């Protein structure tokens, strides 16, 4: 059935918090951080972070993978459902594990490197990648992959997963990376068409460098494997992008389609429809008013081009294969973590909205996913959020309930 | 909310005491503004970081460093809000936990030519260096 889109007469949307995938004495004692998921249909690929008190300036006890199913809660809710976890030991070396889901595998791509910051602070011959698949009431596999021997299109001193998530198409598994590049290869990026300023294309050229990476340009890239094998990285059409981030290459009905966390400039949503994914080519949809909250240089919904490296993740999801009504969970802040809304919204306008739980403190990544479930159209969101003025730092999870009949949304 | 009175980052703000810049008890939770204002003297240009102690006792910065402000538009108040908390989004480590001590400063000179000046600067000249004593009781 088709998802409305008016929403007069649909006061409410329904949501549910759902419970995370585990509970544990002393959880307040953890900090979790960094959720990751992705869900086709009636399975899901998860992936996060478990520290000490301290987070990332204390120890990382799991990257904690699983792959598990949606099944039905005591309202009718999908929910999600996992018995079986992994993480490797020594976990402080293991980065920015990176998720597919397909109907009988669950995969995540994954960086090891000695470093706490393997973008910039480490190269290809000092870093390794690992496959982890995840089976149904199988022993895992770990596929390996040193860095050195990627097959690449361009020259790179660096690459890494990119996190948000990744999909399989013919017979391969696409993961979004980012990647330094040896060379200055952007020379014609994708700018402001009007200008806003004589040195708008120098603001446009300077946004690929940063603190960590002050003379080489930050892309973004995808890794394909076929026969999960051959592994080669694809690097995004640089004359149509932005500064490399934190991205996720999803499914729309099929297709492939790219989010982009903004870090530059040009705060406002990116996403694109991936026009040839084995030439890494995008067309970039239209949006309404959704950006992520910045610093003084590019808060939220700046548009001018200017230098800066900073914000938040916090994907979409398209509920239509024409890719003309999407859902997100968006920070709707200036400047700060915090006030997370929920967002039903075509290329043009916002349709409905609305604040989450109030007694959430603050909220930085976001990521949502939809599927059929009895019928019906649901979508998962993960956010990483805190409660209690920072003491309890973990993920909080929530099922939304999209209706197809506008006059009358939910039955009984 | 709970909003904390504003810093003018400027050289008349008599907050910046001699030998000890502004030093502050921020609560977990707290928001406050640093701001350069605009024209109404003549406006000051300031590059404004977040830096570790070493680099604010000797008054120097390093190349590897983001601004938190760039305080260049004499046409338009510049404004920076810190929530004091875990997260937010600079992708620099900005983070604040309780019971540590975090810092600001500029080495600026005020200038235009001095803008990306790396040592002394209003740090040295003004005091101009925050110390937030985060989730303390002072
Ligand atoms: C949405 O539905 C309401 C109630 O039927 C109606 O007033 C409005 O014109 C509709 N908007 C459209 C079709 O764009
Ligand atoms: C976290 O850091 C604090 C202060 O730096 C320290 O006292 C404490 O031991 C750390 N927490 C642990 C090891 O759980
Ligand atoms: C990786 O190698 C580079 C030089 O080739 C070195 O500067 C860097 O520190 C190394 N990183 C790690 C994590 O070993
Ligand atoms: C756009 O750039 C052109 C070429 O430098 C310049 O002539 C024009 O004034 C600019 N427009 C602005 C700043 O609005
Ligand atoms: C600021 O520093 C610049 C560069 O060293 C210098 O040209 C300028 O005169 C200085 N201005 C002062 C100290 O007012
Ligand atoms: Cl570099």
């Amino acid at each position: 059935p088709s998802p409305c889109r008016n929403f007069s007469s649909v006061p409410t949307i329904y949501y549910y918090r759902i419970p995370g995938l585990y509970n544990r004495t002393a959880l307040d004692e953890r900090c979790i951080l960094n959720p990751r998921l992705t869900i086709s249909s009636t399975k899901f690929a998860y992936v996060h972070s478990e520290y000490d008190k301290n987070c990332t300036r204390g120890f990382k006890y799991y990257e904690l993978m699983t792959f598990g199913e949606i099944l039905e809660g005591p309202e009718k809710e999908p929910r999600m459902f996992s018995r079986s976890f992994y993480s490797p030991t020594n976990a402080v070396n293991y980065h920015s594990c990176t998720p597919i889901v397909t109907v009988n595998e669950g995969y995540f791509l994954c960086l090891e490197c000695t470093s706490s910051d393997p973008l910039y602070k480490a190269n290809l011959s000092n870093s390794t990648f690992h496959l982890v698949i995840l089976r149904h009431n199988k022993d895992e596999k770990i596929v390996s992959m040193p860095s050195f021997n990627l097959s690449t299109d361009q020259e790179y001193v660096q690459i890494i997963p990119a996190e948000g998530g990744g999909t399989a198409e013919s017979g391969n598994l696409y993961f979004p990376c980012i990647g330094r590049l040896l060379h200055k290869r952007v020379t014609h990026p994708l700018c402001k068409k009007s200008n806003c300023s004589r040195t708008d294309d120098e603001s446009c050229l300077k946004s690929y460098y940063n603190q960590g990476s002050p003379q080489h340009q930050v892309v973004n890239c995808l890794i394909r494997i076929r026969n999960a094998p051959t592994w080669d990285v694809i690097t995004v059409d640089l004359t149509n992008t932005y500064p490399g981030s934190r991205s996720r290459i999803f499914g729309s009905f099929s297709k492939p389609m790219l989010y982009q966390s903004s870090v530059s400039w040009h705060t406002l949503l990116q996403v694109a429809e991936i026009t040839d994914l084995d030439k890494y080519q995008l067309d970039w949809l239209d949006t309404p008013y959704i950006s992520r909250p910045g610093g003084s240089e590019c808060p939220f919904g700046n548009y001018c081009p200017t230098v800066c490296w900073e914000g938040t993740y916090n994907d979409v999801y398209s509920l239509t294969p024409n890719n003309d009504l999407f859902v997100t969970v968006y920070l709707k802040s200036e400047q700060v973590a915090e006030n997370p809304y929920f967002a039903i919204f075509s290329r043009d306008q916002i349709l409905k909205e609305f604040p989450l739980d109030a007694w959430i403190s603050s909220a930085r990544t976001t990521t949502i996913s939809c599927f059929m479930f009895n019928n019906e159209i649901w979508c998962i969101a993960a956010l990483e959020i805190t409660r209690l003025n920072d003491d309890i730092i973990r993920p909080i999870y929530y099922s939304f309930w999209l209706p197809t009949d506008c006059r009358t949304p939910y039955p009984h | 909310s709970i909003v904390l009175e504003p810093i003018y980052w400027n050289s008349s703000n008599s907050k910046f005491l001699p030998g000890q810049g502004l030093v502050l008890y921020p609560q977990i939770g707290d928001k406050l503004d640093i701001i350069c204002p605009k024209v109404d003297g003549q406006y000051e240009y300031y590059k404004v970081y977040m830096v570790d102690k070493d680099q604010a006792d000797r008054c120097t910065i390093k190349k590897e460093n983001t601004p938190l402000l760039n305080c260049a538009k004499p046409d338009q108040d510049i404004k920076f809000t810190i929530k004091f908390q875990e997260f937010s989004p600079n992708l620099w480590g900005l983070e604040f936990q309780k019971n540590k001590d975090y810092y600001i400063i500029s080495t600026s000179n005020g200038s235009l030519e001095g803008l990306d000046n790396q040592e002394g600067g209003v740090c040295q000249t003004r005091a101009m260096k925050i110390l937030m004593k985060v989730g303390q009781d002072g």
